[PDB]
């Protein structure tokens, strides 16, 4: 509830806390949360308990975003146009929880997609950290990104387009996790999946929204079943 | 700011005084600096100007009272100085020793306006000697008795207008010259002035309308319709030198309506004109100068470096030529903005 | 939206059905959603927008934790004790399904947590699936699925709970995958972020709310920054 | 007049992406010609442009960013990530990089406003480097972080009142 | 080449307004100067006034026309584009003011020629001075010469700027 799920929004800080020990702006959204959660346990306190509620759901995905960022700036410390969205997104989530600390309905709007753009974003620095020599899709991994910055410009045309762009870097994050234990019957059942996730990707760029995502996702769970196996091929 | 701009006129006030040639004056703005009083700062500055155009001129009469304005800090009987000694050297230009007696009274009573009076009867004076209006130095004289600035100011305009006339030949014009000195109308002295312009332009041209409406304006006293007709007349003049007698109508017809818009739109039409043969000429003239200049480099000679010379004070001239056209063209612009 | 972030539950739809091919529990949850999915969209079609938003958000966390029960089911295919608590977390979600299509309000109640039991469970499949000789910690992910089984129990006492599992786990599946594609210096760096995950859960078992979650939290964030070297030193 | 100013404004799109070095973003316009769409042309012309500023400024950030706005037809994003890329060239005549940090924000988030912000922040960071005027740069890298075009060129009109000053 | 301005002349010929005449004939204008310049969005703008006959708009298009193609003779493409936005806004006021910054800075640059040109034409007289011969007296007026075309350039660039002054005032 307003103050039975905000100790989980509280060990999420202290998770962003301990994962954001870069980029001050990460440190500074987390302590204007962590204010925000302290206002929302206030009023949980106080009896604006609905206002609570609402503050705390609000730091709650402001956390999750925030976490989100951590991992992405863990994960893609040498990345520069990574580097360069992840401070965009820090950007735009200032402008978000000055937004809703303005009482703006319009928080849970951008910050509706900047949470997904958060998700998205830590997903394909994941994808870029789990990688090796051979990326083999960070550039269509980069097109993605691209197309996550063209979905940062499409932020209404990104809602799905964002959770399909998470979905085919979890095809690749789990072909990338594959392959990273892997020294090749993974690298092949990998190969197979990649395979239908790329050709999702290019239906998904031919304006194929539920045949591509579903063909995405598909390649996804086939690629999260092989990987049950290749968990224990090492 | 009181402090500081007392402080800054007073300092001026010292140095212009010390120009003049009074410590005394200089000593007292210093004090007014010190006391910080602006009215006293610009009084000492006002009587050390004065002490300077009398030393121009030669009064100790005015320096003494100047003297004492600044000592004591009198802002009025320092103006009042100021416009006496631009009476005097006006005057000693002129020749007239009622109108210094009225510029010395003027300064002693420190009425600026009786000042501004002597100095404007000084000049109708002078204007008067020079055109030969006893009407005009009469009415100056009365005027530097009398202390009216307006009458003084009158007489002057009225001097101009019959200066213009006799220049012009217009003794319509001249006649309204005398009859606003004797009514000590400056506004209708003005517009004789401008009427005389006026049919100066006509006659020099050959636009026997514009004349007419030049009397008719003298004959009336507006300035505002002899002022348009002036311009219609300079316009005509342009177009005659261009060879446009549809403007020279067209200001016929502003100059017969009494504005000076339209008279400024056709003198601008025709300018630009003009402007453009002359740069067409301008091109010509530059290269005539560039195939001179080649002639002498391929042979040089005397006869080379003569043409090649010639050619380059030919291309200077008429360069010169084309900007005393864009001058008058600018200064057309200027009288009508 | 109601019809536009359920393109997104279609992705998740499809996953899922690619994902569960055995538990026929599962197939049927599925299809009951793709249903309760229909009748969204027909109210979506239909003037029932607010309805229609209600059933897609509810069937959206029914096919989120369908898929963390199909991605367990895949992950936990020898541990008959995740199998248990799988087929009780099918009956206890075809409860809640029924309960919703009830208009039962009490739908994201138990199905609140029944969504963190289904992340929690998961969490311990794949733990135990990225796992191989030597879990060092099956028995304190078995103790942590004994603490799941009573938060199975714990479900009041298990809201911060599932979240202080799944973060458990988290440290644990960091340093399963660290281990997984190593043959030692990301061993290393593990067993020093598992000896504070362990002093934490030890602390979580000694009633330790805030610390024992942040200390937690805190090994997990330094053993997932430890994993972004450890999947380039392959 | 719509398809006509459509193809138009969609071939000079094509043609200052070719001059940038975009066959991509020519190609986007050449689909924003078939189809007809003025503010597709437009997007294509502003984010050729903006590649060619890039190209010129070298920040390949704004680049792949003006050309995912042409391909996708984005006027707002397109005129940010010109913006963006002249307040490159002014930060690289600067030497800002929070303001090239800023830049790249505003052409990502395809803030216009905050793109002319950048822009304007990094000529008031050139201006108080030359003039020696540190509340301005201040001011202008606060400007930066903000993303206030208003406050931006007050600390650039303030660089340059303080330039003024200091040579009066 | 505009058969837009010509089938509007046509059409006001047709219908006997000498007002939208006079604005197919200044749309043909600024489409000229569109087109001598480079300007497409000011040709444009020129089709546009020509077919709907505003005159007012169709002389801010060939000023700001004008302005553009002198600072395209300076080298200010930010004033080009100034002045295609103050066409598509249809004054003419802001096109004749960054017509005259433009003049300005080519008039500061032709100041800055001339000077160069007057301090060559004087090195030449010193050097023909030193010692005068055929090729010094050549030089010398040729120096001459080339000073009075500079002279005469940056007369006919004040005169270009006096003249939209004109037109603009």
């Amino acid at each position: 509830e307003f103050k039975f799920l905000a100790t989980e929004a509280k060990m999420l800080i202290t998770a962003a806390e301990r994962l954001a020990g870069t980029d001050p702006r990460l440190q500074e959204m987390v302590a204007l949360i962590k204010k925000e959660l302290e206002q929302a346990e206030r009023t949980f306190r106080n009896g604006d308990k609905s206002e609570a509620q609402r503050q705390l759901e609000f730091v709650l995905t402001a956390a999750r975003a925030v976490m989100n960022v951590a991992a992405a700036a863990n994960a893609a410390g040498t990345d520069p146009l990574l580097k360069a969205m992840v401070d965009a997104i820090l950007w735009r989530l200032k402008e978000a929880i000055r937004t809703f600390q303005n009482g703006d309905e319009e928080a849970e709007t951008q910050l509706r997609f900047v949470l997904r753009a958060a998700i998205a974003v830590a997903v394909v620095a994941a994808a870029l950290v789990l990688a090796g020599t051979d990326p083999e899709l960070q550039e269509m991994v980069e097109q993605i990104k691209d197309l996550l910055i063209s979905a940062f410009m499409a932020g209404e045309k990104a809602l799905t387009q964002l959770l399909f762009v998470a979905w085919a870097a979890h095809a690749v994050a789990m072909i990338a996790a594959a392959a990273n234990l892997a020294g090749p019957r993974l690298q092949q059942q990998v190969k197979e999946i990649l395979e239908k996730l790329k050709e999702a990707i290019e239906t998904f760029q031919k304006g194929d929204e539920e045949q591509a995502f579903r063909q995405l996702a598909e390649v996804l769970a086939e690629a999260a079943l092989v990987a049950l196996r290749a968990a224990l091929t090492n | 700011s009181t402090k500081e701009k007392a402080r800054q006129l007073a300092e001026e006030a010292k140095e212009t005084a010390e120009k003049v040639g009074d410590p005394e004056l200089i000593k007292l703005a210093e004090q007014a600096s010190q006391e910080g009083d602006s009215e006293k700062a610009k009084a000492i500055l006002l009587a050390a100007e004065a002490a300077r155009v009398a030393k121009e001129v030669g009064a100790p009469d005015l320096i003494r009272l100047a003297r004492i304005a600044a000592r004591v800090g009198a802002s009025e009987a320092a103006k009042a100085i100021l416009l006496a000694a631009e009476a005097a050297r006006v005057a000693k230009e002129v020749g007239d020793p009622e109108l210094e007696r009225l510029a010395l009274l003027a300064a002693v009573l420190g009425d600026s306006e009786k000042a501004k009076a002597i100095l404007l009867a000084a000049e109708a004076a002078r204007v008067a000697k020079e055109v030969g209006d006893p009407e005009l130095i009469k009415l100056a004289l009365e005027a530097a008795e009398r202390g009216d600035s307006e009458k003084a100011k009158a007489i002057l305009l009225a001097a101009e207008a019959a200066r213009v006339a006799k220049e012009v030949g217009d003794p319509e014009l001249i006649k309204l010259a005398l009859e606003a000195a004797r009514r000590g109308d400056s506004e209708k002295a003005k517009a004789i002035l401008l009427a005389a312009e006026a049919a100066r332009v006509a006659k020099e041209v050959g636009d026997p309308e514009l004349i007419k409406l030049a009397l008719e304006a003298a004959r009336r006293g507006d300035s505002r319709k002899a002022e348009a007709i002036l311009l219609a007349a300079e316009a005509a003049r342009i177009a005659k030198e261009a060879g446009d007698p549809e403007a020279r109508k067209k200001a016929l017809e502003a100059a017969r309506r009494g504005d000076r818009e339209l008279a400024t739109r056709i003198l601008i039409e025709a300018l630009l004109r003009l402007l453009k043969k002359s740069t067409a000429e301008l091109k010509r003239a530059t290269a005539s100068l560039r195939a001179i200049t080649e002639e002498l480099k391929k042979n040089p000679s005397e006869d080379a470096l003569v043409e090649h010379n010639r050619a380059i004070v030919e291309h200077n001239a008429i360069i010169v030529e084309n900007n005393r056209i864009i001058a008058m063209v600018l200064e057309a612009i200027v009288r009508a903005i």
